[PDB]
């Protein structure tokens, strides 16, 4: 059993990226998680499982290029042999996991595409039909870091994305992000027309669905038009809103 | 984990290869956290502070600052290095980090959201002389052991 922790189904730092992986591998004494991506690289690591059987690796780097990223989890099965331990340039039956990431830097110095790294990664260790083997698979787009704002309302029901907002009344704004939830921040700006800073909110925190919202107060603003400014130490996304006393209903 | 293995008395080194162990031991091995403390959250520009936080396993530390690319190394001044005592702990007097002479300091002087964070002796001048004199990039600052935190610089009012 095993799972991938993706932001919106993408890591957002390339430079360095970061996943956490859990599961449970009951009767095994080591899990291998290894990356590919379309041009064939490939990256690997062992994950210790412990006595219960319930491994849980956090903070894993990939050090593959942008585009997409397939990953597959390997568990070596009651044989405690690679599959049938036939690795086209490793000795016979001695095949683990250790001798398995010896083959692996043969895949990438040759090459081959990725997509032919999926056959035979799945061919030389699960297709055959003696391997006792399992594997999971999943993937995700390996792509740069976005940060935008999708809507902006007060407390009613609303999800347009725009609403004028009075004075008074706490008004949500809610955005889109590929960051890691804990390690990274987005700091909020409210400036009005001639540069006068109003309101400045920061949130540390967001589930895997990649949406997160920011509280502010509107007690002591001004009617007019505000700016909305949102970073992350990367590319800011401004929005303007307007601000009513009283609205409409 | 690493492992220990110990054998017989009066085997030889070549025939010990094969035979099991009579007994073992095992340990693990990480890699300890250098973090900063003190200058996180916010800062006035110009204003003066200091420089808090701990090391496992550092001799010589140094500060970087990044906004949108490289790593601008900050001359903290002498030796641009932290002693790190018994106590896993090293510490700076009162230092104004936009005041210091460096192109470092210039990114911190402008007011905006931007990162610092800390790196062990591992750099070196990234091979060669030993003294920290580079601008590491991103793969060069996170491959050794570091640690970065949100920093954001505010305007200064009398």
């Amino acid at each position: 059993t095993g799972q991938f922790t993706t932001i919106n189904g993408q890591v957002a730092p390339v430079e360095t990226g970061t996943v956490d992986i859990n599961g449970t591998a009951s009767g095994a004494n080591s899990v291998l998680v290894i990356f590919v991506d379309e041009r064939g690289n490939v990256n690997y690591q062992e994950v210790s499982v412990d006595s219960d059987g319930t491994y849980d690796e956090d903070d894993i780097t990939v050090g593959l290029t942008q585009g997409r990223v397939t990953a597959h989890i390997l568990s070596v099965g009651r044989d405690s042999a690679i599959g049938d331990g036939s690795l086209p340039s490793g000795p016979s039956n001695g095949a683990t996991l250790n001798d398995l990431t010896g083959y692996l830097d043969t895949l990438d110095q040759n090459n081959n595409n990725g997509e032919q790294i999926n056959e035979l990664i799945a061919s030389e260790t699960v297709d055959e039909t003696a391997s006792d083997d399992l594997i999971v698979t999943e993937t995700f787009r390996l792509a740069e870091s976005s940060t935008s704002i999708d809507s902006i309302y007060p407390d009613a029901a609303e999800a347009a994305g725009i609403n004028p907002v009075a004075t008074g009344e706490t008004m949500v704004i809610a955005g889109s992000t590929n960051l890691k939830p804990d390690d990274n921040t987005i700091s909020i700006e409210v400036t009005n027309e001639d540069g006068t800073s109003v309101a400045l909110e920061d949130t540390d925190e967001w589930n895997n669905d990649g949406q997160w919202m920011v509280e502010i107060d509107t007690t002591d603003f001004e009617t007019g038009t505000f700016t909305v400014e949102a970073d992350d130490g990367d590319n800011t996304d401004t929005v303007n809103v307007e601000v009513v006393s009283e609205r409409e209903d | 984990e690493v492992d220990l293995e110990v054998y017989d008395a009066g085997v030889s080194a070549t025939a010990a290869v094969g035979q099991d162990a009579t007994n073992d031991i095992t340990l693990t091995i990480e890699e300890g956290g250098t973090t900063l403390s003190s200058p996180t959250g916010q800062y006035v520009v110009g204003s003066e502070v200091d420089i808090n936080g701990t090391a496992t396993s550092s001799d010589s530390v140094a500060i970087y600052v990044r906004d949108d690319g490289d790593w601008q190394l900050l001359e903290i001044g002498g030796d641009n290095e932290i002693s790190v005592d018994s106590d896993d702990t090293f510490e700076e007097e009162d230092i104004a980090l936009s005041g210091l002479s460096g192109d470092g300091s210039s990114i911190l002087s402008l007011t905006g959201t931007y990162r610092i964070g800390v790196i062990d002796a591992s750099d070196a001048d990234v091979g060669g002389d030993g003294s920290v004199d580079d601008s590491l990039t991103t793969s060069e600052f996170t491959s050794g052991v570091s640690s970065s935190n949100s920093i954001r610089v505010t305007d200064q009012a009398l």
